[PDB]
Formats: structure tokens, C-alpha cells, sequence
């Protein structure tokens, strides 16, 4: 597909983020390292569900004021495109194939066979988790629906799962055009307290190593590549500095389009002609 | 190991002499023997019955690099016509090359064939093969 | 090499002074015996036939 | 976005287990194998006529850092001295990540060489190269 | 774990720079290179018991004067990554253990046992120091306590040891995962006398000599490389100049997180099923 | 901050030590090792049936500064003529800086041979490289 | 060696020599695998080379052999 | 040591540039490449006991006027190390040793020894100049003297040698600890002449040549490197300019500290004890 | 400062000698050495038993750019044509340039082969290989 | 030597440039490739003996007001040193040795000897033009002659010869001690006219070309190397704007010292002496 | 070593001379020499007790490159047809390539055999073996 690194990155970092500050003790992990008095002011005034201060993200140039005694200011950076396929042929396929998903989901008993209903239709199934059939269970996907034979099965009846599928467009055959690109974003949690950039730092990067295990940069985004900048007061003028420390966060990824092919053939058909000369 | 450690001899453990002075450039000596050993057998079985020895024969070949001075022909260890018949029997000695005891003395050996050999771009080479009559693990 | 066609380093002395170099050698000469020192050590043997 | 119509493995996607344990710090894993394929000639033309295998070989090397702790050495997967002769064969599996769905299996390997080199403005690394058996896949 | 390279500085220099101010012939040998009335005059006012003046350390960018005679400012820099495991699996671990610890100890007597006590629960013993026990030592570890066989070792009923071990934290299954980087920390010595800005350069460097062996930038922090800069006026237009001479401390180390697997199975189960087709 | 459930060994980290002196201003150790693992095959099949050891081998080999004193060769290690044929075998041991526990022992060293680089714009290099019996880690 | 040990001949002493048994045994266990039988030289030889380890090679012809020892 | 490349290189020049300024002849040899009345001019100036000009040498960044006529001014750079150790060992000792020393010295009869007298204790000799002893010689140290046999050597009675050798602290056991470094001096002859500039820099190169051969320098701060800048005008605002053409100095050198190693065994024990099961 | 308890030899620290004259110009001189060590096996294990040195070998190898006068070959120490046959063995000594003191002795070094290289950018080089029959240090 | 690469290229430019301009047909063939206007207003202007224009030749930084009409500005670069010899050995000798001369003599007769007289005392011959001597003509040198036998030569007794030879200092022992430099200087030919300035250009690539061969840079400053910069205006605030092309010549080079050896050694002598024990 | 102070001669410190010319283009010489070496044995031991010695026979290979001129053939030293029938024995010396010394002269030689090869890309070669009937350290 086209795809938005800055996007993907706000989505992702903002729940993340939200979802470790609400938990006090993987902040008191995460700042083991620092000196006592900076970790346990940290926690009191950013963490928990009582924490009256609050972090926010969002991209460059706002029109508005921020929350500049944190915040996480997201900024897209250079890229090239480094990897090219023989005709551009990224892959091909004969199923128009959507987005990677994973649902959870239970069985239930229908006619004598166990079925998983998921909530759209499965272009291809990848894994039904902790499950591997044999050819005897007679594993069969239809429309939206996984089904799976009930007489030997019968205790697993009420069997909760998790399906990971990708979704179907449509059907039609075409090729995967396109190319590989190498992508920057650059992240600076800004503060006017230095000890708190620091600490922002800290979480920042747990955050990314936690996120390198998600599907979204399994699939894509791949070889995710770090590098840190110095700490600096980013605005100099005010009643107060603001400081920051810059964090660059690399990706290699795809950029392609589906080109569909009209074109099909059904029927070869023979004929011989006499050459009289 | 030290080469008073070793378990096995080699080249630089042992030194070959004859009448008392080291042979030079020794390249390589070749000791074999025999005995005739020969298997008996009689009707009604197919398999030796013993075996019981004959004749001993031997021979100890010697390959040098040939020296300027001091070879088997300068030193009367070798002859090339009749001196041969004025030649008498010799004993040659391997000798440990530390201690300079006797590891193998060859006892009246006499000479088969002499052989030399020249080249465009090599050392000039000497071999020589003696038959001896006996062997033994000291000197006479 | 002289040596070896017919010295230990240790017994060769060298002295270089005034453009001049004084080498030393030590040498050793034949003296007449005074005294006889013999250590006796009586060991035992198993014999076995 | 994530869509699985084109997707390539990485380092990252990538687990090797061996013995159900995960190998910690593994900077390289390389598997080459070869069929031994032979061509066919006669007399009365210069073409190959045929093409057939005659001897399998195969072989995955291993790089990896050295620990402190967990080495091959101390796994015992690795032999410094006699002891080699008591290893039995292991089978190293490469593991997807996210669906813990086995990639590729190299069964029944066995040790050819095994290296350590100590150098003083690098980490320390562990280097070794099994021969194997066979090597399949599932799914 | 993540780290703070800056705050370990901080924590590791101040204690070692005060115990060498303290003692007047560490000095006499760390500047017996010098000019002797650089030496003495140094020696004179800094150091020793009695000194008049003293030395300080810091972080940058505080919001007061600071000890400008003397003063070594510390200044967090640069890093990037620079090696990845497969699958970003640092190491793996069967049970929750913590930092590496150095206690001393003393042996006692319970129950036709010698113990040693130490004070927080032992993850993993990694050697009691000059002792290696035999088998017949029963050598065992039991919560904070290590214990081991009395009968043959009567004369070492008080024996004094060190111990060398690691904390646990639960007991718990995970993967350690994480990255190597590599990263930079500037540190200057301010002084308005340009002889106090070298004497501080030459005991900076003995300071970080002294700090390669131990435990925590051998466990962690490995491969410190100094570079130096030129000596030069970090501020020009007071009353008189400030000097300094940057030296660069970078460092190589580990970030990474306790992914802990809840999944464990402790029993396969198998059944055979008839097909009768 | 330093944890012991991850760690990999370092140039810094580890000392190297010969007759319990260690050796300074050593730049590489090298240790390398071979087991000649032969495969087996029959009339019947392409595949390798099983495998065998059947020679060990190995060698440490050091690169090392080239000191005014206390080289090889004053330290006797190495040999510079036909006195190498009076030097007894020597064990190397590779050791933790920080515990002095030992991580590897090379047993029964033998020089296989000795190098000096006299270069005009660096430091004299000493290599050496010898053959040992077996090596082993004990814990 | 051979000559030292008393297995091999160099001179009149091949007379006095008598048969012997050599057995090719499993190293493990030390079962035997092969017994050789009556075992009697027939040659004995030795090379000196410059710089190679010295060499011993014997032959003997034997009566019989057999899975087991005698 | 810890070591200070510019204070070495001030206390080194000095000497050496009075004792070549006094001293017509060299001059005269050192700059017979450049114009006759340059070098007469120079050597007019600045040359012999009479001259009535002088030259001085300092470090940067004094508080007061200099010499601005020829001025050597010494201005320490920037350096990096570059080769470590294996556990960073540069070397160990079994005795404590200080600086190499040369001295002068005489024999002396002393009952029936010759003698030389050293003024500080022998930690180690390396060389007796013009002497090789035998063992029949009898050599022996012992604190600060050498001790040499008389007998056969009667007609030495009063010879006179220079003894080269080096200091000992103490009887103690240890590690030399450290690293090397390469590290830059920047030197610049200041003259508001340009051929006097030109000169200083002939006079400069000359003496860094001779300087190569000193103890100081074959001993640490090996392999000296010379690199040389353009011509300038170092100051263009006064009623004149002062002009000066630097030369930048490199050396590796070797920074290490004495760690010292209390522990000492002299006994093994051996015992046997019975395990009875 | 100036510390004896360590110290490295450098391009600058060593003199070349050849029969009592400094070598001008010299760039580099690469002494190899090899003692043949052969190890010992066995039926029985496949470890080594023993190892033995064999046959000693070494070369001196002199990198120096050519002047015009005082070549190895104007110094008679090369050789171009037939006149190697007349030319006797020499010793080339590897001397401290402080002390005076010998350093490295090569005994009865004896010509391999002789090279000049003629190039239009740079300095013309020399480069000289000797076998010799021993080498030796003196302390 | 020490050496002063400007004061060579001044010193050898000011003569060549000379004897080209009082030379007209020189000039015509250096600026053959020239438009003929170019090329005929040059030659009229600078060129031949009643040429009522002048260029000239200096250093940088002059006090007074230059012929901007056309000069050649020489101005001294940078450099570094490139290859060291082996204790820094670049050469020894038996007899101290000056600079390589070339001298024109002629052959007298004196006392049946054929004589070349020479204007300084010889060090080392070299070469006596278009003559090989054979061991039958007795060739001898001694002081400042050059001796050769009449009997078979009389028909030479007048024969004119150029002597190649260097001079000896003294009668001394020592090592050449130094190392090789590469050096640069730059050159320009500044002219208010644009057209002036190429030609200068011209004719100075042509002195270049014809000084390769002078034995000064065949012995010493070897490995000339040419490069060249744009066309611009140096100086452009003036009535008139002042352009030039820079050109930097860089060469190879040798520094060194004599260092004599006053050591002689003129006999060893042996003594046996006895070891009773 | 100098040619001068070898202890091994070497194939440049010999020449090999028919009748007074050296022989060019020589690749290799190759000399062997039988004395029919015979042992005898007796009833009532198992061991010779003499060797005795009973026919000499000793032949000499030499191996060209063929030259254009002064082949054996056109030297006369080889025989091709019935011409060998008036060819009449010779001696061939080995000398010292400094003194010119004899080294070996091996005296009346008759040829056994005489060969040549042709080859697309290489130098032609021949090849020769005598039967003589003597050998000595001297010459006739």
C-alpha cells in the first residue's frame, strides 16, 4: 500500500503511551535507573489514575499553544527508496487480499460441526491459535466463517480462540506493483524541566522496543533503527527554556499499488489448417 | 614436546654411523628382513598346520645427497670396479642421537649396488644397498 | 662458527674505551686434585624370578 | 497498515530455538545445501541429455556473541574436547515470531567446527557449523 | 534494563573524586608529570582534609551559579544502535533476576552447617570469593542464605568471605528483549585558572581508568572510549575567562525489557480416535 | 545499573593469563577448532546416513605489541632457533577480569610458528601461533 | 617396540621366538572383535627418514582367527 | 603515567633552543637554504651570546604582553586513544618501577670490587655504557650501587661510564592498568617579521628532529608526527600585523595507572579427608 | 616522563644493521619462522597424543626504497645475475636505537629473489628476501 | 637539509622568467594556442629586450604597492610529513658531503697527467661529461683536481668537459637523521587585465615543465604536482578589479639533520685470562 | 653458500665431457652399477654366512635436449643403422665445472639403446644408455 509512518505513529504511541501512564508499576520499572527523587516525581505528578498533570502527542506546527511541561511532538522526516524487484513485481495474487487481522473468538457447535464466526470475510486464514488441524477435522473456511468437524471434538465445544486472518477485497487476479522505501520520523519529547525530558526519553524508548512485537511493524515497517540526539533547549527566549532530546526512529517499508488484470483465459482450442502449397 | 619427551623417534632424534663417524647428509635409510616363513600342510585338512622358518635374508639401503668430499666412494664405503674385491664387511650403526647409544647395529654388510644420479637444477643424490648377514639391538 | 669447525657467551667479557675495545675471555687451567668427596647412597632392589 | 500479499522475513520476525529455548544474541544463521546434480554426455552430440542427484550435503552455520552465561559451551551444544564424542544429534528450528509457527527445521545436526575470538575493542563471538541430516518444512 | 548513562556518571565520579581529594599522595602520583608549582598549588588548595577550596560536579543547564573555580559539568550526547539479536532476543531467563550485587559476609555455625546471611534473596550465587566447594560440601542456596557442610571445616567457623551474586525479583518465565547502543557523554572541568583546568583534565582520566573495573560498567556500559578535546574559553566576556578541556565518554550497552510469558504447560495428554471412513 | 541475566564477554573483560602471569598489551586471542565430522552414505539412498568424528584439532593463535621486555621470547614462551626443541608444552588460560574465575583452559600449547613486523610507522607486532592437546571449562 | 617388547625378530632370534595371539577389541567395553590365531612373522621392516616420525611395519601369517578369544 | 604532552614539550624546548641560539655555527648550518641576508639578519639578531634580541616559548593564553618580536607559543590539542589492551593490561610488575635515568658515573676500588655509585636506588639496570660483564665478572646490584670484580680488571680501577636504568618505588606487586592515546600540540613562531617567522620555523623543525633521539620520547610519546599550516597573519589590527605559521605535533603515548595487588600466597597445604558415605 | 615497565618498540625505536652499517631508508623488515610441528595419532582416540617439531624453517623479508647510491645491490648484498653464486652468507642484525643493543640477530641470511618496482608517481622501491639458517637473540 | 621551499621557487622562477622574456620566439611558440590578438599584444607589451612593461616576482604580504600590471605572487602552504625511514635513518656516510654542483673545465697537461681543476674540494665525483675512464687511464681525484693520464690522450690535452660533483664538508662520521615532508605553495599571476593573467598562467605552466629537469628538484623537492585554480577576481573594490589563476605546487621533499659520531674504534685487542676457581 | 664453499655438488658445479668437448643441452645422467651379490647358505643354520661377489655389469643413461647440430648422431657418439657396427667404445667423464678436475670417468662405453621424441609444443629430446665396462675416480 501508500503508508503514513507519522499517522501509524501517532495511533500507535498515543494508547501505548495513555496505557503505561496509568499503571505505576511499569514506570517504577521502567525509571529503576534514575535517582530516587526524579523517579518518585515522575510518578507523583505524570502517573496513576489520580495524576492531575497529563502528557499529550500530536504533530508539528499546531496553531495553538501546547502542554509544553510534556509532550511528545512527532515529525516526519527524509526518505529513500532503496530496494527495487525485477519488474517491479513486489508479489502476486489471485485474491484481492486487505489488512492482517486478529479477532478474538469462541466455537460453537452448528449442525455437528464446531464453526468461528470473525467479523468479515476471510481472504486467508494464517493461524487459529493453539490449533492445529488434522486432515481428518476437515478444516473448511467459508464467507466469514471458519468450521471445523464436531464428532472428536466434541469437549472443545465452547473453545475460546484467536484467529489471525487478512481480509478480502474482491476477486480478481493482478500484480503488486511497486518498491521498498527507507523512512525517517524523528520524536522529541519536549519539557521545561529537564528531568522530565529525560524521563519522557525513558519511556519513549521502552515504548518503541514494546512496540517492535505488533503486527503493524511485523508485517510492515520493518527493521525498525534508533538514534538519539543531545539535549537542548529547543525555545531559549521565554520567561523559561524548553528542553528536548530528539529521538529518530527509521523504517524500511513497501510503497506499491494492485494493478488488476482483466485479462483471463479459460479455454485453449485447436485447429489444422491444409497447406494445399 | 621437548625432544627428550618425545615417545617416537625422528630424523633429529637419531643419527646414522659408520666406523665411528657420523654419516652426513643422510637423506633416508631403509631396513628390511626376512625369514622364509613357510606354512606346512598335509591330507585331511585344508588349513596350515605351522609354521616354521627357512632363510634369513636382509637388506639396508642408504640415500644421500652427494658431498663434495667424504663420500661412499671417497671414504672406501663404495666402489666402483674391481676395488670391490679388496672391500671387506662392515657393521652400520643407528645411534640415538642424545645419548649416542646404539638403537640398531647392522653386522657385515656388504654392498649389492651403488647408484648416482645428476640433474640440470637438483643436488647430485647417492644411494647405496648392502645385504648384512645379522641384527641386533647392540654394537659387536 | 670457529667452534663449530673445529665460546660460551657468558665467559666473553668486552670493555670499549678510547677507540679501543679490550675483549676477555676466561680460561681455564689444569690444577691437581686435593680433595676426593664420594656420596654413598644405599638403595635396596626386589628381586623376582 | 499491515498486509500479509507481500510480506519478506527479517531479522527482527525471526526466532531460532533450539531445544525449545530460544538463542539469545544470534547475529547470523547460514544454511546452504546441495544436490550433487550430474550432468549426462554421450556420444554424438555436445548436449547434456539428463541431470541427476547423487549425494545430498547441507550444512547451517551459527554466529552468535558471546555470554557470560548460556554459551553454546555451557548449553552443551558445543565441544571444546573429547566430550564431542558424547553429544547426540539436536535439531535447531528457525521459529516465525509473531505466530510461534516453525519456518524451517534443520534435523539431525551434528558438529563440524567451533570457534571463539577474543579481541579487545569488540564483544567476544561464538562461531559454529553443523552438518545435518535433512531439512524440512511444515504447514 | 533501560539506562542513564549521565546519572551513572554522576553517581560514579562524585564519591571517587572525593576519596582521591581526601588523599594527598593519590594526587602527588596522579600529577607527578607536572610542573612542580602547578602541583603544589593544586595539591595545597584542593586536596586533603583541609582544603580551603573544593571541587563539584553537575548536570548542565542549572538555574544557579555554580563552583566556577572548579567544577566538572557533566552533558548527556548522542547514541544510535548498533547490533540487533534475531527475533531481538537479548536472552532468556527461567526466572526474574535483578542487579548484580557485592556483599561482604561473615560465616556461622547452625546446625553442623556454616551459612552465610546475605541480605536480599539470591537470584544466582556467582562465586563466593577464595572458596571452591567439592561435592562432599553439600554446597546449597535457600532464599537469602547460602549454606554449606560444617563437618570437615570446623576452622573456618568465622570465616570472613565477599559474596557476588544477583537479586531476584520473582519467579516468573520471559525473554529478555532489546538492543545494543551505543552512546556519548561530554565532561568538562571549568576553572577560571587554565592550571586548574589541566589538573582536572589529568585526575578526570585517572578517575575513568579507576572506574573500568568495576561491576557496573563491566556488567553493563562496556567498551568505554575517551576522546579529548582542545583546551579553549568556554566563556569569554566576564570579568575574567572560563577554560575548559571536553572529554567525550562513550559507552556501549544494552536496552532492553522483561517480556514475561505467562504460558506454561506442564502436562501432554494423548488419546487415540477410530476412523471408520 | 548491571544485570547478570544478560551480558556478553569484552576485550576489557576478560584477561588472558600463561604460568598464572598475565600477558600485557595482547591484542587478539584466536582459538579454533575442528572435529573432522565425515558423513556416511550407502548404495540405496542419496542421503547422508549418519555422521562420525574422527580427528580433533585445534589451534590458539595470539597477536600481541611487541615489548621492550618480557616478550615471547624473553618469557621463553616462544622460540627464536633450535631450542624450541627444549620447551615443554604450556597451558593458556583465558580468564574473568572481574570473578579471576577461568572461562577456558588450552592444555599441552606447541608452537607452530613465531612472526616479528619491524614497520616504520607503527608499533613492532609480535604473532604467535601454537597447537594444543585438548581445552576445557570447568564451573 | 617390537624388538623391545620381545614380538618381533632381528637375527638368530627368530628361532626362539613362538606363536602368538593378537586380538582387535572393542575400545568401550573391551569385548574382543577379532582373535588372530598362531600368529608367526613373516617380515619386519623400518624406514628413517629426515624429517618424518620413524616407521615399523610386521607381517604375520596365522593359522586361524575367529569371533572369540582362544 | 598520566602524562601532560605540553608541559613535556615546554620543558624540552627551552633547553634546547637556548643551547642551538647560543651556539653561532648551528644556525649557520640550520638555515644555509634560505636568502644570505635572511640568515645574516637572523643571525645578527638573535644569534650568540651577545644578541641582543631573544626568543621565548609559553603556553597560550597568558594574561600579560609577550615577546610579540619571536614568540613559540605552545597550545595543547586534541587527542583520542586508539589501542587497548587485553583486560586493558599494559603490563605487570613484581617491583614498583619509576622513570628511566641516565647518569654519569665513575669506578671507584672498593674491597676489591670496582664500583659505580648511582644517586637514587637501582629498580633496574639496562645498561652499563662500553661494558658487557662475564660471569667470571661477578655482576651484582644492590640498592643504589653496582658492583663489579676487581681482579682481572685493575687497569679499570678509575674507568668512566654512563649508567642507564630506572628508579624504584617500593617493593610491591601489581598491574599496570591503561591505554594508549594519540594526541596533538599545536606549537606557532609569532614574529610581526615574516622572515623571522620563517626562520623560527627552520629553528623549530630542527629541534623536533634532534628531539626524536631523547630518552623522554623513545620511552613514551612514540612516534612523533609533524604537520605544518600556511603562513598567516595571526593578529591584522594592530600598527602591524603579527604573522606566524603553526606546526601541529602528534604522539602516542600511553596513559595507565599502578594498581597494586595486596594479595600474596606463600604456602600451599595439603590435606586428606575421609568421606564415609 | 619516561617509564621502562612498559614500552613497545616502534619504527623509530629500531636500527637495522648489516655488517656494521645502518640500513638508510629501510621500510619494513617481516621476520617468518616455522618449526613443522606434526601431531601424533592413533587407533584408540581421536585425539592427538603428541606433537613434534620436524623441520625448521624462516625467511627476512626487506621493504626499502632505492637510492641511488648504497643499493643492495652497489652494497653488493643483492644480487642481478650470476655474481649470486659468489656471494657468502651474511648476518643482518635488528639493533635498539637507544642502547646500541642487539635486539635480533638473522644468521646466514641467503637471497630468494630481488625486486625493483619503476612506477611514475612515486618513489622507486627495493624489496629483498633472505632464508637464513638461524636466529637468535643475546641478553 | 632543512629546506624553504619559497625561497627556491623565487629564487628559480625570477631567472627563467627572465631569459624567457628577453627571448621573443620562446614566447611566440608558448602562446601558439593564444587568439593572435591575445597573443601579439603580450609580445609587444612584456616581451623582448625593448619591452617598455615589466612583470615581477615576490612574496606575499609586501608593505609597499605592487606592479599590478603583472606579478607573480608566491605564497608558502601547507604540508605533512609522509614516509619515516627506519630509525628515522635516511642515510650514512664516511665524509661529510655538501650540495651536487655542476662546474664547466677544461683539460690542462701537468707532469704527463691530464688535470680538470675544480672550484671547491671534490667529495664524490659523480660524473666528467661524454668520458669513461678505463683502469688503464689511472683516473684519480685528489682535493679540488681531477687527474687523468696523458700518455694514450694527448690529442685531449685541451678537451672541454662539464664536472657533476658534490662537495665535502670534513672528514666525519655520522647518520642522516630526518624524514620526507610533502609540501605545498601556491602561485598566482595577478594582472588588472584578464588576458595578461592567462598568459602569465601559460608561461608559468612552461617554467614548471622546464624546471622539472634542474638538477635542484631532480635531487631534492622531487615529485612535482600541478594543480589549478578558477579565474577571479582577487581584489575588486578598486577603481579596476585585479584577476588572477592560482596555481599549488606541491613537492616531495626531504628534512634532516647531520648527526656526527665522534666514536672511532681503530683496534680491538685480545687477552686471555686464567679461572683457577 | 657460494658456489665456492657447498658441501653438495649440484647440478652447475658439474660438467659432463665425451672425448675432451663438453656436453651441451645435458638434462640428466644417470649411473648404475650390480656386483651380482650372491649369499650362500649351508644345512645347520637358517642365516647366510658369507656374501660373495660374482658378476660386475653398470650401465650410463644420458638424456638430451636435441639440438639442430652436434646431436650424438651427428657427433658421432650414436649409431642409427649398421654404422654402429664401426663405432668403437668410448669414455665419458663427469668434471668439476671450477677445476675442471675429474669427478667420475666411466670407461669403455657401449651403447645399449638410442631414442627420440617429437612432441607438437615442446623441445625435442634424446636419450641414450651405454653399457661400460669399468668406473674410477680418475681417468685413463
Amino acid at each position: 500500500a501508500i503508508t503514513s509512518v507519522d499517522s501509524y505513529l501517532l495511533s500507535e504511541i498515543k494508547p501505548r503511551l495513555n496505557t503505561v501512564l496509568e499503571n505505576c508499576y511499569i514506570i517504577d520499572e521502567v525509571l529503576k535507573d534514575f535517582d530516587y527523587q526524579t523517579r518518585e516525581s515522575f510518578k507523583e505528578a505524570f502517573c496513576g489514575k489520580n495524576a492531575q498533570h497529563e502528557v499529550t502527542v500530536g504533530f508539528n506546527f499546531p496553531k495553538f499553544k501546547n502542554n509544553y511541561e510534556a509532550h511528545y511532538l512527532i515529525q516526519l522526516g527524509q526518505g529513500q527508496e532503496t530496494k527495487n524487484s525485477l519488474g517491479s513485481i513486489q508479489s502476486s495474487y489471485f485474491e484481492a487480499t486487505g489488512d492482517t487481522l486478529v479477532e478474538s473468538s469462541t466455537a460453537i457447535r452448528e449442525d455437528d460441526k464446531l464453526v468461528f464466526t470473525v467479523s468479515k470475510p476471510i481472504g486467508e486464514l494464517i493461524k487459529v491459535e493453539d490449533i492445529e488441524f488434522a486432515k481428518y477435522d476437515n478444516l473448511q473456511v467459508e464467507g466469514n466463517k471458519v468450521s471445523f468437524k464436531y464428532q472428536t471434538n466434541e469437549d472443545y465445544e465452547n473453545y475460546n480462540a484467536n484467529i489471525i486472518f487478512t481480509e478480502k477485497k474482491n476477486d480478481s487476479k493482478g500484480l503488486v506493483k511497486g518498491f521498498t522505501v527507507e523512512e525517517q520520523v524523528t520524536v522529541v519529547g519536549l519539557s521545561f524541566n529537564v528531568d522530565v525530558a529525560r524521563c519522557l526519553d525513558a519511556v519513549l524508548k521502552m515504548i518503541l522496543i514494546s512496540m517492535r512485537d505488533s503486527i503493524e511493524e511485523q508485517q510492515t515497517f520493518q527493521l525498525q533503527n534508533l538514534s538519539f540526539g543531545d539535549i537542548a533547549p529547543i525555545i531559549e527566549d521565554g520567561d523559561s527554556m524548553i528542553f528536548g532530546r530528539p529521538t529518530i526512529i527509521k523504517y524500511t517499508s513497501s510503497l506499491d499499488l494492485d494493478y488488476t488484470i482483466t485479462q483471463d483465459i479459460n479455454k485453449l482450442t485447436f485447429k489444422e489448417r491444409k497447406d494445399w502449397k | 614436546a621437548s625432544e627428550a619427551k618425545q615417545t617416537v623417534h625422528t630424523g633429529n632424534t637419531v643419527l646414522l654411523m659408520i666406523k665411528g663417524k657420523p654419516v652426513g647428509r643422510a637423506q633416508s635409510a631403509s631396513g628390511q628382513r626376512e625369514y622364509g616363513t613357510t606354512g606346512v600342510y598335509e591330507i585331511g585338512s585344508i588349513m596350515p598346520q605351522e609354521h616354521v622358518y627357512l632363510r634369513y635374508e636382509g637388506t639396508i639401503t642408504v640415500e644421500r645427497l652427494r658431498m663434495k668430499k667424504e663420500n661412499f666412494a671417497d671414504l672406501g664405503y663404495a666402489s666402483l670396479g674391481e676395488e670391490i674385491l679388496k672391500k671387506d664387511i662392515i657393521d652400520i650403526l643407528v645411534v640415538d642421537n642424545l645419548t649416542k647409544q646404539v638403537i640398531i647395529s647392522y653386522h657385515g654388510c656388504s654392498a649389492n649396488n651403488y647408484n648416482e644420479t645428476w640433474q640440470t637444477n637438483e643436488i647430485v643424490t647417492e644411494e647405496i644397498e648392502f645385504s648384512y648377514l645379522t641384527a641386533s639391538d647392540k654394537a659387536r | 662458527r670457529k667452534k663449530r669447525d673445529n665460546f660460551p657467551a657468558e665467559d666473553v667479557q668486552v670493555i670499549v674505551e678510547g677507540n679501543e675495545a679490550r675483549i676477555s675471555m676466561t680460561v681455564y687451567p689444569i690444577r691437581s686434585f686435593k680433595k676426593i668427596s664420594v656420596s654413598l647412597v644405599y638403595k635396596q632392589q626386589t628381586l623376582q624370578a
